[PDB]
C-alpha cells in the first residue's frame, strides 16, 4: 500500500490508496452531498449531487466513484460545483409531488408543529404533545384559550368535512400538563450572559423561555403588578382565567428567569442602566396606549379609554359605569369591553363602528355571543361630537357613514353622508379604536410613522447597538401567537448575537402542494368535528366564569384522529429536503409536467409512493445486490421510468420477504415501514441500540421511540446493515395493548387481576404444595429461550430450590452435538463465513434466517463455494455449485462410505483423536454409495476449509450427527474457518442451553403422560395454541402457572397469571448462534414498573434465594469459563470436550434429514400467525 | 472502467463500429501509409454520409475528410431541392447541431465539426432551407431525444423534459420572459451534468440553435411570429 | 396458451443472458406480452421477474396491452 | 486496494493490504513482542521477538517485516513461538550487565522502593 497525499477544501490529507473521495471526505469531515451511494453497494452515478472540481481535469468528478491519487488538488464547494448540485436539486424537485410541512403548520405563525402533537394526541402520548408545543410555544393551555387559529382557515381537513380542532387539543394538553407539576424543557449549562427584557407581555416571556433555554441569565422588568401582558390586563377572566396564566407563568420562572415587576422602563429603571449592566435588551413593551376619540369632547368624564378600562377591571379597580354604554370601534377590545360592561351591570350597551359588519376586525364567534348576551350593534357609524352638559357627558353625536371608494386596504372605504347624524345617549363611553405605542416607554429610540420601533427586519435590532425589540412594540397590536413567534425569533437571534455572530433569520424553503382540491379526498370518511360546550347566554351574561369548557381524553383523542396526515413521514429524516434548503435552489423556473402515480396499498409494513421517487435506484440495488430477493425493478423508460415489485404486483403477492432494508436504503420517502402505532405521525424520536431476540443470529439494531412507544427500527451498519421481517417489524408486540399488566389469579373460577405480592405468594404456595404432596421432580419448568442468560439461571436455581430437574422448553430439540465434541455449540464464529473455503449450508438457512442468505451471498460472491443441501427449493441455489435434494440421511451414510473408498480419510489422525471408528467403519460399509455422494464427497475431499452451516430449527439431529461425523472424518474441526455453526430458533437458545435448561418438549411430555410430573410453571410459551395435542397433556397438570406477556390461549387456563414484559423493557445478556454474548440495553422502562428479572428475583425470594443482575453475571460468567466456553471465538482449539477429550463419532440408524416444527414461543408465534394471515413471507 | 479493460461479463471486450471494421481489411492490404495519405492531418481516411432533407440527391456518400460541407452539399448533394436558399445542416442526428449558411465551408472532420457546437454522430445531414424553422427543428430532435433518453441520472432524465416544455411554450408564444437565458442556462447544465453520451449531446440542437439563431428564437418569444412561418401555432 | 413458447424456452436455455430474444419470440408469438406468459418465462429459465419486467417496458417495440 | 482476511490467534480480522502482522496485531489488540522495531525505520530483524507461526510456512516469519496476505493464520502464542522468544531473550540477557531492581530493594521483606523515595 501507499499513503496518497490530497488536498481537499485547502486542506492536505494523506489518504489510502483504492479510497473514492467520498469515503477520505466523510473521514475527514468533509460534507460532500450524495443521494444515490450507499457503500455495500457498487457505485451508480445516478444523482450527481457528490460532484467535486478535481485540479486538471475538466469536467466535475463524482465524489463516489472517482479514487483518490497522489496529488490530488479537490474542491466541494466551489461555485461551479454549487451551480451543478443545485441545478441537479432543482431537475429533482421539478418532479416532486410531496408536503415538507403540512398547511397547519405553516399558517402557524409560530410554525407549531400541530400534526406532531396531533398526532402524539391521537396515540395518547400527552406529555409528548405538550413538550413539542413547549418547543415553540411555552403556554400551551392560554393561547389554545385565546387565539383565532389561522392553522385551522389552512388545515387541509377543510377539503373533507370540517377543521382538526387544533386549539381545542392544544388547550386539552396543556390543561393535562398544568394539572399536574408542568413540563420544563432540559436547560443548557449556564453561558455567563445576563439579557434584560423589558416586559411581561407573551414576546417578553417568550423570549424568556427561549433564552433560558440556552443557559443565559434572564431578568425580565415589568411595570406592572404582575407578569402576562395583555393576556392579563386584556382578555377578559371569562376567556382567560388569570389561574392558568399564573401556573405558565410560575413554569417559566422554576426555569430560572427572574422576573423584577413594578419595574418601569425610564420611571424606576433607565435604559442605560440595562444597557451597562446586561449584554443585550430586549423591549417587549406592546401598545399600552389607547387612542383618543379624535373629536371635540373626547377628554369629558365618563370617556375612557378600552384597555384602561379592562385593566382597571382586571385589577379589580372602582370603574365608573352607567345605565347606558357606548363603545367605539370594531376590534377585540370594543367587543371585550362591551361584554364586560354587560357583566359589570349595565342596562344597554352599544358598540358603534364606522364600517360594517363584513369588515369587522373581531372574529365573528365573538360578535355572534356578544349579539346573545345582549349588546347591540349600530354600522356605518363615526362619532363627530361629544354632547356634555355640566362636565359629564350625556350623549355622543355621530356621522352616518357610507362605502364609498376603494382604500389603502384596497377592499372598501367609508366616507361621511352629508346630512346624518344620530345622538346615541350614553351615560359612558369607551373609545377601542386601537392602541399606540405609549412613547414614554420607548424614550431614546427611533420610532416609525406609525409609533411603533423601528427595527431591522430580519435581525429584531433597534437603532440602539445590543437593543433588541419585538411584539406589539414593534408590529403593533396583534394576536398573541404573532407576540410569541416575534419573541422566539428575537430570542434565536439574541443569542447568536451573545455568540459572537450575529445572523438574520433564515426561512427553510418547504416542498408544498398547491394542486390540491376536495376531489382528492372523495374517499375519505367523515367523521363529525368535536361539540363545542359552550355556556348558556342568559347565565353567562351575569358572571365572568369562562364560558367554552375543555374537551374530554375521549373526545380529544377522536378528534386527533381525524387527521388526514398531511405533512411527509419522512421530513426529519429527508435527506432531499436538507440538501435543496443548503442551495438556493429556485424551483420555480424548471416547474412543469409532473407524474401523479400515487395508489394506496394494503401492505401493512411497506408503503411506496412514486410521487416521491428521486430514482436513485437504492431500493432495488439492495433487494438485488445484499438481500438476493430481487423482487423490486425499473419499468418503463426515460421520463416515465418508474421502480415496481414484481410484474407491478403489490409487494406481498411478490417473491419480497418484507425485510425493510428498501424502506431503509430511501432518502426521499418515497419508500417507509410504516410504524407500529395507532396513527402515523413524523416525530423526531430517540434511538437505542439493543439485539433482537427472535432467532440466533443476534442482529443488532436501533430502537427510535418517542414517549413510551416504539416509532420505528432501524438496522446497524455492521455487516450488511440488514435485518429480517421479525426484528425490522415484529417489534409491534412492544405497543400492543392486549399486553397484560397486572397479574391474574382465580377467584370463585374465574381469572381476575390482582396485585405483584398476593399473585407471587399465591404462586410460591401452589408450587410448595405440588412438591409436598406429589414429591421431588413432579414440578416442570418450561421456559422460553427469548429470556436473558441471567433470567435462565434464576429460573435454574428456582428449580434447584423446588428439588425438581425438569427444566426445559417445548422449543428445544433433542441435543446430538454433545454426544460427539462434547459441547452443544457452534463451533466457529459468523465471521470465518467469508474466509472458509466451502460453505455447506443444510436445511432451510436462507429461507428462515435472511440475514445468513446475505452472508452467504456475500461469501460466496468473496470467492467460497456454497453447496446447499434441503429437500425443497432455496434462494441459495442460484450461487451453489452442488445442490442436493434430500429426505433420508442415508445421503450422509453413503457419502461417509464414499469418503471411506477415496482413502479421504486419514485413519492414522481420526483413530488417534476419534474413538468409535471401527463401528462407524462397519455401519457405513453396507449402504450403496450413489452418485450424489460420490460427488459431495469429492467436494469435501477438495476443500482445504469447510463450514457446515445448520438450520437446527428446520434438521434433524441424525443429519447433525452426520455432518459432525464429515468434518471429523475429514479434520475440518476444531481449526481456524473451519467447523459447524448452527442457527438457533430462538434469541438464546445458547444461552438457556448453556445456563442449564435442556430438556426437550418430549422428555417433558411424557413425564406429564406418565403423571410423574404434576404441575408447570411455563414462562412465555403458549403449548395450547401452538400445538393442538398438547391440550390434553395440559389436561394431566394440578397446578398450571403462566408467565406471558400476552394473555394466550394456554394462560386463560392457568391458575396464576404473571404479567412479563418486552425484551426492549429488560437490560440482560444473550448468546448468539456461535457463542458470542451481547447485550440487551434498556430501551423503554418496563410498563408495569417490574422487568422479568425482577418478578423472577421477587418470586425467587420468596424461596430464600438472594440474587440480582450482577451477581447472576457473575455466575454465568464463571459457567461459561468452566466449560471453556467464554470468550472463545473457536471451540475445541485444544481438545474436545468429552470426558475422554476424544470424537466419540456418531452411529445410529437412518432418519428423516429434516423437520418441520411449530412455534411455542409466544411473541414468535403470534407474529408468524400475523405473517401468515396477511399472507407475507419472511 | 471502460470495455477494453472490463466489458461483457468482465473480461476486456473491443467494441467498434461497422466502418471502422470495414475500413481495417483495406487498410492491411494497401498499408497504413495509404490511408494516412487521404484526409486532413487530424483526421485521416475516408467518412461515410446520409444526405437527406432539402438536398436534391440525396443517399449514401463516402468523402474524404476535410472536403468541405459546402462542396458535399452542392456537388455532391446536387444543390438544394427547388433552388431555394441554405439555411442550416442538422449534422449528428437527433443529438447534432444546426451548422448555419455561413460555416458552410468548415471541412468534414471531427475537431472542426466538433468546433462548430455539432457533432459527427451518425453523419445524418438534414439539409435545410429557408423554409423551415429553427425553434421547431431543436424541439424536434430533443423530443426524440427526451423519448429516448433511459432516465438513470436526474440531468438527462427530467432535464429534457423541461427543455422540450421551454421550448413548446417558446414556440406556441406563450413563454414567460426570462426563457431564453433559462433556456440557455439548463442546456449547459444538461451538457455538462448528464453521465452518458445521450445526455450530454441531448441539448447540442438547443445550443446550437443558440448560437447561431438566438435571433430566430427572440423574435418567436417577444414578437410572437416566427421569420420562417413553419410553426402551426403562429400563422 | 403457454404451450406455444416451449420451442423458444427450449431453443434460448442453459443461459439467463438470451432473455431479450425470448422476449421478441412472445411479442411475435402472442402479439403482446401478457402477464401469465411473463410468469411462464420467469419460471422456465430462472430468472427473477423484476427482470424480465424491466426489459419488457424497457423497449417501445414490446406493449402489454392486447392488440 | 483489497481487504485481506487474515486469523490471528483463532480471532478472524478484516486487514487492509500493504500491512505488516505488528501493525494488523497492534490495531487489533494482539500483543506481540518486540525490541528493535520503529514505525518510522525501515525494517531490522536483529531482535527475534517478533516471530509468529504462520499456518503453511515452516519458519517463524517475523512480525515486523512479514505482509499480510488474504486467507492468513497467524498463531503468535504457540509454544514453537514462545520457546524462540525464551531463547532470545536469554541469549539477550547472557550478555547483559544491569541491575534491574538495588539491593536495598531486594533485601527489604516489604520490597519497599527505597532508592526511590531516597
Ligand atoms: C382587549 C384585548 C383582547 C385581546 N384578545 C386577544 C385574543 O382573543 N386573541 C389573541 O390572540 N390576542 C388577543 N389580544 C392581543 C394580545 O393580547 C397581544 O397582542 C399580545 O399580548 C402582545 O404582547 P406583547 O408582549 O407584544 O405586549 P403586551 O402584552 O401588550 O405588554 C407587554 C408588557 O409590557 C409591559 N410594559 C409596558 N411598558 C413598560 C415599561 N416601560 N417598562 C416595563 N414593562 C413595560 C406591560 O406591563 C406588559 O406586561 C388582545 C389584546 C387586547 C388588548
Ligand atoms: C446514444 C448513443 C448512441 C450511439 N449509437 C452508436 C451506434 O449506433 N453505432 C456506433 O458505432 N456507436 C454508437 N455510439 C457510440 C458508442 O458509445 C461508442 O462510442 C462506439 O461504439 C465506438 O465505436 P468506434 O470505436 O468505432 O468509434 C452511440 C453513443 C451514444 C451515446
Ligand atoms: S420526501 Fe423529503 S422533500 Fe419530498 S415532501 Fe417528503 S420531506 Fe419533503
Ligand atoms: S397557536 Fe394559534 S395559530 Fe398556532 S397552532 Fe395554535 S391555534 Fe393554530
Ligand atoms: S389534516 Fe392534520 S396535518 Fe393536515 S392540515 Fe389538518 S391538522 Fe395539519
Ligand atoms: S422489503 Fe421486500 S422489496 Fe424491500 S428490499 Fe426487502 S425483499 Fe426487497
Ligand atoms: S423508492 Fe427506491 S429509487 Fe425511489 S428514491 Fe426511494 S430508494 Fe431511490
Ligand atoms: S435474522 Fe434473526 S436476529 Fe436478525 S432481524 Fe431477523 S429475527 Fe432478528
Ligand atoms: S443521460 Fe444517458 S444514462 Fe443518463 S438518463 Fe439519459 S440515457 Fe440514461
Ligand atoms: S538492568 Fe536496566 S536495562 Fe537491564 S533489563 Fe533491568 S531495567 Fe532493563
Ligand atoms: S452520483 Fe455519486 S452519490 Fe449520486
Ligand atoms: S522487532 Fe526485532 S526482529 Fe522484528
Ligand atoms: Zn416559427
Amino acid at each position: 500500500m501507499r499513503l496518497v497525499r490530497v488536498n481537499i477544501d485547502n486542506k492536505e490529507i494523506f489518504a489510502e490508496e483504492g479510497k473514492t473521495i467520498l469515503e477520505v471526505a466523510h473521514e475527514n469531515n468533509i460534507e460532500i452531498p450524495h443521494l444515490c451511494y450507499d457503500k455495500r453497494l457498487k457505485p451508480y452515478g445516478a444523482c450527481g449531487l457528490c460532484v467535486v472540481e478535481i485540479e486538471g481535469s475538466p469536467k466535475l468528478a463524482r465524489a463516489c466513484s472517482t479514487y483518490v491519487t497522489d496529488k490530488m488538488v479537490i474542491k466541494t464547494d466551489s461555485p461551479r460545483v454549487r451551480n451543478a448540485r443545485k441545478m441537479a436539486l432543482e431537475l429533482l424537485l421539478s418532479e416532486h409531488r410531496g408536503d415538507c410541512r403540512p398547511p397547519c403548520v405553516l399558517a402557524c405563525p409560530a410554525h407549531t408543529d400541530c400534526q406532531g402533537y396531533v398526532g402524539l394526541i391521537a396515540n395518547g402520548q400527552f406529555r409528548e404533545a405538550v413538550a413539542l408545543i413547549k418547543e415553540q410555544l411555552p403556554f400551551p393551555a392560554s393561547i389554545g384559550r385565546v387565539c383565532p387559529h389561522p392553522c385551522e382557515e389552512a388545515c387541509r381537513r377543510n377539503m373533507v368535512d370540517q377543521p382538526i380542532a387544533i386549539a381545542e387539543l392544544k388547550r386539552f394538553v396543556g390543561d393535562i400538563d398544568l394539572l399536574d407539576d408542568g413540563y420544563i424543557p432540559p436547560i443548557k449549562p449556564k453561558t455567563g450572559k445576563k439579557v434584560a427584557i423589558v416586559g411581561g407581555g407573551p414576546a417578553g416571556l417568550t423570549c424568556a423561555f427561549f433564552l433560558a433555554k440556552e443557559g443565559h441569565d434572564i431578568v425580565v422588568y415589568e411595570a406592572m403588578p404582575k407578569a402576562g401582558g395583555m393576556l392579563r390586563y386584556g382578555i377578559p377572566e371569562y376567556r382567560l382565567p388569570k389561574g392558568i396564566l399564573d401556573k405558565e407563568i410560575e413554569l417559566i420562572e422554576k426555569m430560572g428567569v427572574q422576573i423584577k415587576t413594578n419595574m418601569r422602563l425610564g420611571v424606576d429603571i433607565s435604559l442605560e442602566y440595562l444597557r451597562k449592566n446586561y449584554d443585550a435588551v430586549f423591549l417587549a413593551v406592546g401598545a399600552w396606549k389607547s387612542s383618543t376619540l379624535g373629536c371635540p369632547g373626547d377628554s369629558a368624564e365618563g370617556v375612557i379609554g378600552g384597555i384602561e378600562f379592562l385593566r382597571k377591571v382586571s385589577m379589580n379597580q372602582p370603574v365608573n359605569l352607567g345605565q347606558r354604554v357606548l363603545v367605539v370601534g370594531g376590534g377585540n377590545t370594543a367587543m371585550d369591553a362591551a361584554r364586560t360592561a354587560i357583566r359589570l351591570g349595565a342596562k344597554e350597551v352599544t358598540v358603534l363602528y364606522r364600517r360594517t359588519r363584513e369588515e369587522m376586525p373581531a372574529e365573528d364567534i365573538e360578535v355572534n355571543e356578544a349579539e346573545e348576551e345582549g349588546v347591540k350593534f349600530q354600522f356605518l357609524v363615526a362619532p363627530i361630537e361629544v354632547i356634555t352638559d355640566g362636565g359629564r357627558v350625556r350623549a355622543l353625536k355621530c356621522q352616518r357613514m357610507r362605502l364609498g371608494d376603494m382604500d389603502e386596504s384596497g377592499r372598501r372605504r367609508p366616507v361621511p353622508i352629508e346630512g346624518a347624524e344620530v345622538i346615541f345617549e350614553a351615560d359612558t363611553i369607551i373609545s377601542a379604536i386601537g392602541q399606540k405605542v405609549r412613547v414614554e416607554d420607548v424614550e431614546g429610540l427611533e420610532l416609525t410613522r406609525h409609533g411603533t420601533i423601528k427595527v431591522d427586519e430580519g435581525t429584531y435590532q433597534t437603532s440602539l447597538e445590543g437593543v433588541f425589540a419585538g411584539g406589539d412594540a414593534v408590529t403593533g397590536p396583534k394576536i398573541a401567537i404573532e407576540a410569541i413567534a416575534q419573541g422566539k425569533n428575537a430570542a434565536r437571534v439574541i443569542d447568536s448575537y451573545l455568540r459572537g455572530k450575529l445572523e438574520p433569520i433564515k426561512e427553510p424553503y418547504y416542498v408544498k402542494q398547491e394542486d390540491l382540491t376536495p376531489e382528492d379526498f372523495k374517499d375519505r370518511e367523515r367523521k363529525p368535528r368535536v361539540p363545542l360546550k359552550v355556556a348558556n347566554a342568559e347565565e353567562r351574561k351575569n358572571n365572568f366564569r369562562e364560558i367554552t369548557s375543555t374537551m374530554t381524553e375521549k373526545e380529544a383523542i377522536a378528534e386527533a384522529s381525524r387527521c388526514l396526515e398531511c405533512g411527509c413521514m419522512d421530513y426529519f429524516e429527508c435527506q432531499l429536503y436538507k440538501y435543496v434548503n443548503q442551495y438556493d435552489v429556485d424551483p420555480q423556473r424548471l416547474s412543469g409536467y409532473k407524474h401523479k402515480r400515487y395508489e394506496p396499498q394494503k401492505h401493512p409494513f411497506i408503503e411506496r409512493n412514486p410521487d416521491k421517487c428521486i430514482l436513485c435506484g437504492l431500493c432495488i440495488r439492495v433487494c438485488e445486490e445484499v438481500v438476493g430477493v430481487c423482487a423490486l425493478g425499473f419499468v418503463n423508460r426515460g421520463f416515465e421510468t418508474i421502480v415496481k415489485p414484481e410484474f407491478g404486483l403489490p409487494l406481498e403477492e411478490t417473491s419480497c420477504i418484507s425485510c425493510g432494508q428498501c424502506a431503509d436504503i430511501c432518502p426521499t420517502g418515497a419508500c417507509i415501514g410504516k410504524q407500529p402505532v395507532a396513527k402515523q405521525v413524523p416525530v423526531n424520536t430517540v434511538a437505542t441500540k439493543t439485539v433482537c431476540t427472535f432467532c440466533g443470529m443476534g442482529c443488532e439494531m436501533l430502537v427510535e421511540t418517542k414517549g413510551n412507544l416504539i416509532f420505528d427500527v432501524s438496522p446497524v451498519q455492521s455487516n450488511e446493515g440488514m435485518l429480517c421481517a421479525f426484528g425490522r417489524f415484529g417489534i409491534k408486540y412492544v405497543n400492543d395493548k392486549d399486553r397484560i399488566l397486572a397479574p391474574l389469579i382465580k377467584v370463585n373460577g374465574e381469572l381476575s387481576k390482582t396485585t405483584f405480592d398476593q399473585a407471587l405468594i399465591e404462586t410460591a404456595k401452589k408450587l410448595q404444595a405440588i412438591r409436598a404432596s406429589y414429591g421431588k421432580d413432579s414440578i416442570a419448568i418450561i421456559a422460553s429461550q427469548r429470556l436473558t442468560n441471567e433470567e435462565a439461571l434464576l429460573l435454574t436455581k428456582l428449580a434447584q430450590k423446588l428439588d425438581t430437574t425438569v427444566i426445559g422448553s417445548f422449543d428445544l430439540r433433542e441435543s446430538v452435538l454433545d454426544r460427539i465434541f462434547g459441547l452443544n455449540a457452534s463451533t466457529n464464529s459468523f465471521d470465518e463465513i467469508y474466509s472458509t473455503d466451502l460453505i455447506v449450508a443444510v436445511g432451510k438457512v436462507a429461507e428462515n434466517h435472511a440475514v445468513m442468505g446475505a452472508k452467504l451471498k456475500k461469501a460466496v460472491e468473496l470467492g467460497a463455494k456454497l453447496v446447499t443441501i434441503n429437500n425443497g427449493e432455496t434462494r441459495a441455489d442460484e450461487r451453489a455449485i452442488a445442490t442436493y435434494k434430500i429426505d433420508n440421511t442415508a445421503f450422509f451414510k453413503a457419502t461417509i462410505k464414499a469418503l471411506f473408498e477415496m482413502k479421504a480419510v486419514d485413519e492414522d489422525y481420526v483413530s488417534k483423536i476419534a474413538v468409535n471408528l471401527d463401528e462407524l467403519k462397519d455401519d457405513v460399509k453396507n449402504v450403496e454409495v450413489t452418485d450424489e455422494a460420490s460427488e459431495f464427497a469429492k467436494i469435501i475431499a477438495g476443500a482445504k476449509t469447510a463450514m457446515v452451516i445448520v438450520d437446527e430449527e428446520s434438521v434433524s439431529d441424525t443429519t447433525i450427527g452426520q455432518l459432525a461425523n464429515i468434518l471429523t472424518l475429514t479434520q475440518k474441526i476444531g481449526r481456524p474457518r473451519c467447523g459447524i455453526i448452527k442457527v438457533t430458533g430462538l434469541g438464546n437458545t445458547q444461552g438457556a442451553w448453556d445456563m442449564g435448561i435442556r430438556m426437550s418438549k418430549e422428555g417433558i411430555v411424557k413425564l406429564i403422560n406418565e403423571g410423574k410430573v404434576k404441575a408447570a410453571f411455563i414462562v412465555s410459551e403458549d403449548p395450547q395454541a401452538a400445538d393442538k395435542n398438547l391440550g390434553e397433556v395440559l389436561d394431566k397438570l394440578e397446578c398450571l402457572i403462566v408467565a406471558d406477556v400476552f394473555l394466550t390461549e394456554t394462560g386463560k387456563r392457568a391458575d396464576v397469571v404473571l404479567p412479563l414484559v418486552s425484551h426492549v423493557e429488560s437490560t440482560g445478556t444473550v448468546t448468539r448462534a456461535d457463542g458470542k454474548i451481547q447485550n440487551l440495553n434498556l430501551v423503554l422502562k418496563p410498563k408495569n414498573g417490574l422487568s422479568n428479572l425482577d418478578l423472577l428475583l421477587k418470586l425467587a425470594e420468596l424461596f430464600g434465594l438472594q440474587y440480582n443482575l450482577e451477581k447472576l453475571n457473575r455466575e454465568m460468567v464463571e459457567l461459561l469459563q468452566n466449560e471453556n466456553k467464554y470468550n472463545q471465538q473457536i471451540l475445541y482449539t485444544e481438545g474436545f470436550a468429552t470426558p475422554d477429550k476424544t470424537v466419540h463419532l456418531f452411529v445410529s440408524k437412518d432418519a428423516p434429514a429434516f423437520v418441520e416444527k411449530a412455534v411455542f414461543d409466544t411473541v414468535k408465534n403470534r407474529f408468524e400467525k400475523y405473517l401468515q394471515d396477511k399472507h407475507l413471507k419472511y | 472502467p471502460f470495455p477494453a479493460q472490463s466489458g461483457l461479463w468482465g473480461r476486456p471486450t473491443n467494441i467498434n463500429n461497422v466502418e471502422t471494421y470495414a475500413n481495417v481489411p483495406w487498410i492491411i492490404t494497401n498499408g497504413g501509409k495509404a490511408f494516412a495519405s487521404l484526409g486532413t492531418e487530424k483526421s485521416k481516411g475516408t467518412k461515410v454520409f446520409a444526405l437527406a432533407g432539402k438536398i436534391k440527391r440525396g443517399g449514401l456518400v463516402e468523402v474524404p475528410m476535410g472536403m468541405s460541407l459546402r462542396e458535399v452539399i452542392y456537388n455532391i448533394g446536387g444543390g438544394i431541392k427547388d433552388d431555394k436558399a441554405f439555411k442550416a445542416v442538422q449534422m449528428g442526428g437527433p443529438s447534432g447541431g444546426c451548422i448555419p449558411a455561413d460555416l458552410i465551408d468548415t471541412p468534414v472532420d471531427y475537431e472542426s465539426i466538433t468546433k462548430t457546437g455539432a457533432i459527427m454522430g451518425s453523419g445524418g445531414m438534414i439539409v435545410m432551407d429557408e423554409t423551415t424553422c429553427m425553434v421547431d427543428i431543436a424541439r424536434f430532435f430533443l423530443e426524440f431525444t427526451c423519448k429516448e433518453s433511459c432516465g438513470k441520472c436526474t440531468y438527462c432524465r427530467v432535464g429534457t423534459r423541461r427543455m422540450l416544455e421551454i421550448l413548446d411554450r417558446i414556440c406556441n408564444g406563450e413563454g414567460r420572459d426570462g426563457d431564453l437565458e433559462l433556456l440557455e442556462e439548463l442546456a449547459v447544465s444538461v451538457k455538462d451534468g448528464s453521465l452518458c453520451g445521450l445526455g450530454q449531446t441531448a441539448p447540442n440542437p438547443v445550443l446550437t440553435t443558440l448560437r447561431y439563431f438566438k435571433d430566430e428564437y427572440i423574435a418567436h418569444i417577444r414578437d410572437k411570429k416566427c421569420p420562417a412561418k413553419q410553426c402551426k401555432a403562429l400563422i | 396458451d403457454l404451450s406455444l413458447l416451449d420451442p423458444v424456452l427450449d431453443e434460448y436455455k442453459g443461459e439467463k443472458s438470451n432473455i431479450i430474444a425470448i422476449l421478441q419470440k412472445t411479442q411475435e408469438i402472442y402479439r403482446f406480452l401478457p402477464l401469465d406468459a411473463l410468469n411462464y418465462i420467469s419460471e422456465k429459465t430462472g430468472v427473477k421477474k423484476a427482470k424480465i419486467y424491466g426489459i419488457a417496458t424497457f423497449y417501445a417495440q414490446f406493449r402489454l396491452k392486447p392488440v
